[PDB]
């Protein structure tokens, strides 16, 4: 598709785990490449989180 | 199965995707992923070092037709919408020919074609 | 709920709030009022939203009436004539009012001295009051009064009657200021002056202030306003108390014993002849069947259409409308899931119909799942829709709908309080 | 045998157009300038931005304006100061000029080629038989689009051609038959 | 985005919100004009900022 | 200073959306915040100008 209305393809395999996309360009040897791979939340990482809900209400009151 | 029904599949790090571009084949691009870890359906995935791919390059074609533009006489320039263009296959515009002759035909009240088959106006 | 109380968004590219879309009715900076669907009405004062009348044969005579009005203020005083537009007579007024508790507001009573031709007309309006106890830009209601519906005299006691298509609920310790406009430079007004004789009675004169809660105000662009503190118009506000039912008689009446039977099929509780119909005939084929109507009455009844006189075709009219906000570009909040909670007063025979665009208006989707029900107040009910609008990926845009219609003119639907939010589950 | 670009100046009064080549086997694409009136567009979010009509192949602008009523017009915008056509596929309110705020709608009005669709915009019918035989192109159906009226109607179709062959006998008796150019 | 439309901001030990800091330069509360560095003038008309033109 | 440079979105004909994510402290973490923006020009007709500041922190 034109590059305004292209998209990735959609998949719903579960034995899969997407790493990211690479977008080539028409007629070209560029090529954009992102990584929207899912990755862990460790419980430091949770905690932080609880934090920052904890500063949000904060701010909300 | 424990694995995959408490968290599912993630990334613990790595698997970065860099662009290359090294010519091992010119209708192809190269893609560096990192080495990373994962666990994938709950089996571990450890790769130590990178994996080359590499993606075969775009060369499908859209059809652009009846691209309209008034053409005026100050600015003879007109421009193409879509930009990666391959080939006009047709510019056509309305011509005005003067002074053409013309034999009349040995048949009385008859039909003299003209040069041009996509005439509209006398 | 804290973006509810906002009601300010910037025309050309607006910051937004991702996944979130709240409508306080107070303003119309969220709505695309240019929108063609969009033809719903504000009512700031209750910060409600509801359907005004619109016209697109035999006489109906309003027999029990579905309030009963009341005169709690009254300034019956004057001594002079001021000119609705003084500042501009070659070679706009109002006057502030309070109450004590929250009343009903129906109609207002004014009194004219001398008016224009018969094309003229004036312009009658509803202000708030703000803090500084001046008239602010806000409007609550109006409406346009034709020359033949404005009473005149020579000793002020011809009073016209102004009605409104919607009532002006004033709540107590607030004060609102009654305005007064027109174009044309010959109209005039009865006014109270502190001191001056009494027009119908000279030997006597106005001791005390006319109105002591009020004041009179002039102004030459409706902006800037110049209080006369010795002054006050003859005025008076009237409150109404709504009742449990009111009924429609119809002037007595395609061969009858065909005709009956099939009105009689159409004319029932359900169809667009809302309410309890019924009829009373005369037998050797007489072509007078007589016609009622009655049905349940609130306190959102329109004092203009109790006023006038009914027809056949004004009444059982269907009206319709939406309200439609402005396109919100989430491309950076993507979402799949929506929750959509609004809350709506839905006399019999009207609906609400929520809906939603992902693709700025081109299709509007409706919701699969019946909304979750809690009650708010006597009238309005909450509703709240919680549903996985995409099964797989997600969207990028968001555009709310709300659908009204009625049944008959009478009875309407209102909205209040309108939250979207949106996740990525 | 191919017949590309036969153009035909299209009349109101009359809606039937010709179609020179006699044995017409099928109508390539039939294209005309028709005006849309009253479309709603929204604007988009980016302010001075582009947005996008629903045919791609416009050329000219007529009216772009504001209703909150019908037939009232609110606002109506000039063109070359508030906003310009563009590559015959956006409205660019790059110009300094007014321009909507986000997410409203508005109305536009403009000119394009549409190409015109078989049993939809017109039907083909025919009147005579053997070589006087013709095709004509009627665009009857009422809520079909028509061609703005003294307007170039262009047509592609294809046609039948026919073969002249020679016969021969040779000294051994046996009559053969030389194929001559469509 | 909320914050940026405040602007308002205490003298004396003043409230703040935590991990946010927002100018919707349409107030000098937020503004430190007492910083030497500061030379920056506010059109809370735009809220926008620029330059104001200076001699030498 | 920010090392990384920022990702640009085009907000109007003349505005233009700067925006930077980066991890300034390594290991540890700061109590303290004060914004700056340094606007400077090279003639007296051609200004920047700025709106619509917004900062925010995290810890991760």
């Amino acid at each position: 598709n034109i590059m305004r209305l292209v998209t990735p393809p959609l998949n719903t395999d579960p034995e899969n785990l997407q790493l990211g996309t690479v977008t080539v360009l028409p007629d070209s040897d560029e090529a954009v490449c992102i990584s929207f791979a899912i990755t862990r939340l460790s419980m430091e990482d949770l905690q932080k989180v609880k934090t920052r809900v904890d500063n949000l209400e904060y701010n909300q009151a | 199965e424990r694995t995959y029904d408490e968290s599912g599949s993630y990334k613990v790090n790595g698997f970065e995707l860099f662009s290359e571009g090294n010519a091992e084949d010119d209708d192809h691009v190269s893609v560096v992923v990192d080495a990373g870890k994962a666990y994938v359906k709950g089996f571990k995935v450890d790769k130590p070092v990178s994996t080359r791919i590499s993606v075969p390059k775009s060369y499908d074609l859209g059809t652009a037709e009846n691209e309209s533009t008034i053409f005026n006489k100050s600015n003879n320039s007109i421009s193409l919408a879509n930009s990666p263009v391959k080939e006009i296959r047709r510019v056509t515009g309305q011509v005005l020919i003067e002074k053409e002759r013309v034999t009349r035909g040995a048949q009385g009240d008859g039909q003299d074609f003209l040069s041009n088959n996509t005439a509209f106006e006398i | 709920v804290n973006a509810l109380d906002d009601g300010a968004m910037e025309g050309q590219n607006p910051l937004t709030l991702r996944s979130v879309f709240s409508e306080g009715f107070i303003s119309l900076d969220k709505a695309d009022i240019t929108h063609p669907d969009f033809g719903i009405v504000f009512s700031f004062e209750d910060a409600e939203a509801t359907l005004a009348y619109t016209e697109a044969h035999i006489w109906g005579r309003l027999i029990s009436a579905p309030f009963t009005e009341e005169r709690t203020i009254y300034q019956g005083q004057a001594s002079e004539t001021l000119n609705v537009n003084p500042y501009n007579i070659p070679n706009p007024l109002a006057q502030s009012f309070q109450y004590d508790e929250n009343r009903t507001i129906s109609s207002l009573g004014l009194y004219f001295a001398s008016k224009g031709d018969k094309q003229s007309n004036v312009v009658i309006q509803i202000r708030g009051m703000g803090d500084q106890g001046y008239p602010n830009k806000t409007i609550y209601a109006e409406t346009v009064m034709n020359a033949d519906d404005i009473k005149v005299s020579n000793n002020a006691s011809a009073e016209t009657r102004v009605y409104f298509d919607d009532p002006m609920m004033a709540e107590g310790g607030k004060e609102y200021a009654i305005v007064i406009i027109t174009e044309n430079s010959d109209y005039t007004m009865w006014v109270g002056t502190r001191t001056k004789p009494k027009i119908d009675k000279p030997n006597e004169v106005i001791s005390g202030n006319p109105y002591l809660q009020g004041v009179l105000f002039s102004s030459s662009n409706a902006s800037t306003w110049t209080p006369h503190q010795n002054s006050d118009l003859k005025f008076g506000i009237y409150t109404s108390k709504f009742n449990e039912t009111a009924t429609i008689e119809f002037e007595p009446i395609k061969l009858i014993l065909d005709d009956m039977a099939s009105s009689t099929t159409f004319d029932q509780l359900k169809w667009e002849p809302i309410g309890n119909y019924q009829d009373l005939d005369v037998l050797g084929l007489a072509r007078q069947v007589k016609l009622r109507a009655t049905f349940e009455s609130n306190r959102y009844i329109s004092p203009l259409m109790s006023s006038s006189d009914l027809t056949f075709t004004t009444f059982l009219t269907e009206l319709t409308g939406s309200y439609v906000g402005r396109a919100i570009d989430m491309t950076e909040a993507p979402y799949n899931t929506v929750r959509f909670s609004y809350e709506a007063f839905l006399p019999k025979g009207t609906k609400v119909v929520p809906k939603y665009s992902a693709d700025d208006g081109k299709t509007w989707k409706t919701f699969t799942k019946s909304p979750t029900t809690t009650r708010a107040n006597n009238e309005f009910t909450r509703y709240v829709i919680d549903e996985k609008v995409k099964s797989s990926g997600t969207n990028t845009k968001l555009q709310v709908r709300l659908d009204l219609s009625t049944e008959n003119s009478f009875l309407r639907p209102r909205v209040r309080r309108l939250m979207v939010t949106t996740r990525d589950e | 045998g191919t017949a590309e670009n036969e153009s035909t100046i299209f009349n109101k009064s009359n809606n039937s157009i010709s179609l020179a080549n006699s044995p017409v086997k099928e109508i390539r694409r039939v294209t005309g300038q028709v005006l849309i009136e009253k479309e709603r567009v929204t604007r988009g979010a980016q302010g001075d931005g582009q947005d996008f009509l629903s045919n791609n192949t416009a050329f000219e602008i007529v009216k772009v304006w504001t209703e909150t009523s019908p037939g009232v017009t609110t606002k109506e915008y000039k063109q070359g100061e508030d906003f310009r056509l563009t590559d015959g596929q956006t409205i660019d309110w790059s110009p300094q000029g007014q321009e909507p705020s986000g997410g409203t709608s508005y109305y536009v009005s403009y000119k394009y080629n549409k190409r015109m669709e078989a049993g939809k915009d017109y039907e083909v019918t025919t009147q005579g038989e053997g070589l006087s035989k013709k095709w004509y192109i009627n665009f009857t159906p009422s809520n079909g689009a028509k061609p703005i009226d003294q307007t170039v109607v262009l047509v592609d179709y294809t046609y039948y051609l026919a073969r002249k062959d020679s016969v021969f006998i040779n000294k051994y008796g046996d009559i053969a038959i030389l194929p001559g150019e469509p």
